[PDB]
C-alpha cells in the first residue's frame, strides 16, 4: 500500500512499503540493559531496559547495605543494541503529478542494519508506529500529533561446464565478438577490438596495469552511440556519460558542499 | 558532638 496512502488506522498493524533510500544514520547504540554500580559498596546489578524506560533501583540490592539513592550507571558497561534510522522516499511510480513525493523514516535493528544503501530501491516489512515528540526537552510537554515511522522486519531489494564446453570453440574469436551487439550492421573490427577491451590484460606489483582504451570517431549520425550503450549494458561496473557538463553526474572528481564528489571517471 | 554516620568500605 502507498506511503501517501496509510492512515491512522495502520498505527499497529504490519505493513509493506516500496520505495527510495536516500539516506541512512550511522549505527545508533540503543540501551538493552543498564548497568548500575553502588558507590559505597561497588556491588552491581544488571537492569532490563522496559518501554525505553530505566528501571533505577532506589536502594542498593544488598541488604547488607541497603543505602538510598547510591546506585550510579555505568554507561560503558551497559548492554546495547543496534539501530539505524533510514529516510525513504515514495517512490515517482506512486505520485500525483503536481506535487512533492512524501517520505518515512524508518527504524531498522541489529543485523538489519545496512541492509541497504542510499539509491537503493526496497521493500520494507515492518510495523506501522507512532510516538509523541516533546515541545522542549526540559519539559514532559507533548505535541498533540504523534510522529510516524515504521519499524521493520525484512527488507529486500528492487556455468562452469558450459564455460569450459564454449571455451574449447575455434571460432570463439568471431562468435564473441558478433554477440556484443548483433543489432548493428557489420562493424566487425571495432566489435573485436570491444570484446578485447571487455576482457583486458593483466596487473603487477613493482604501476602497469590491465586496462585498454578505444576510441571511435567518423559522422555523429551513426551507430557509435549504441555501440557505447551496448558495452555499458554489458560490462558489470562502468558507467554512461558525455564528455562536458553535469546533469547531476560528471566527469571529474570535484570538491563541493564540505565534500570530495567522485566523477564518473573514479 | 555533631550527629554523624561511619560509613566504611571494608564491607565492599
Ligand atoms: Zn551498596
Amino acid at each position: 500500500k502507498g506511503m501517501r496512502e496509510l492512515n491512522p488506522n495502520d498505527i499497529d498493524k504490519l505493513i509493506n512499503l516500496k520505495g527510495l533510500v536516500l539516506r541512512s544514520t550511522p549505527v545508533i547504540p540503543d540501551m538493552k540493559v543498564a548497568f548500575f554500580k553502588c558507590n559505597v559498596c561497588d556491588h552491581t546489578m544488571a537492569v532490563e531496559i522496559d518501554r525505553g524506560v530505566i528501571q533505577e533501583p532506589a536502594r542498593c540490592e544488598r541488604i547488607d547495605c541497603n543505602e538510598p539513592n547510591s546506585m550510579s550507571l555505568i554507561h560503558n558497561r551497559c548492554s546495547f543494541a543496534d539501530k539505524q534510522v533510514i529516510k525513504l522516499q515514495e517512490t515517482p511510480d506512486f505520485v500525483p503529478d503536481g506535487q512533492t513525493p512524501h517520505s518515512i523514516s524508518l527504524c531498522v535493528y541489529d543485523e538489519l542494519v545496512d541492509s541497504c544503501r542510499a539509491g537503493d530501491r526496497i521493500e520494507v516489512t515492518g510495523t506501522f508506529r507512532s510516538i509523541p515528540i516533546r515541545a522542549n526537552s526540559r519539559q514532559r510537554v507533548l505535541k498533540s500529533l504523534y510522529k510516524t515511522y515504521v519499524d521493520v522486519v525484512h527488507v529486500k531489494k528492487v556455468d562452469l561446464a558450459k564455460i569450459r564446453e564454449v571455451a574449447a570453440r575455434e571460432d570463439l574469436y568471431s562468435l564473441l565478438a558478433r554477440s556484443i551487439a548483433p543489432s548493428i550492421y557489420e562493424l566487425e573490427d571495432v566489435k573485436k577490438g570491444i570484446l578485447l577491451q571487455l576482457f583486458g590484460g593483466t596487473n603487477k606489483t613493482f604501476r602497469y596495469r590491465g586496462d585498454i582504451n578505444i576510441l571511435l570517431c567518423g559522422d555523429p549520425s551513426t551507430s557509435k552511440s549504441q555501440i557505447l550503450q551496448y558495452v555499458h549494458k554489458i560490462t558489470p561496473r562502468g558507467v554512461y556519460t558525455s564528455g562536458k557538463g553535469s546533469s547531476a553526474v560528471g566527469l571529474t572528481a570535484y570538491i563541493t558542499r564540505l565534500v570530495l564528489e567522485s566523477g564518473a571517471l573514479v | 558532638s555533631f550527629k554523624s554516620r561511619a560509613l566504611n568500605h571494608v564491607k565492599k
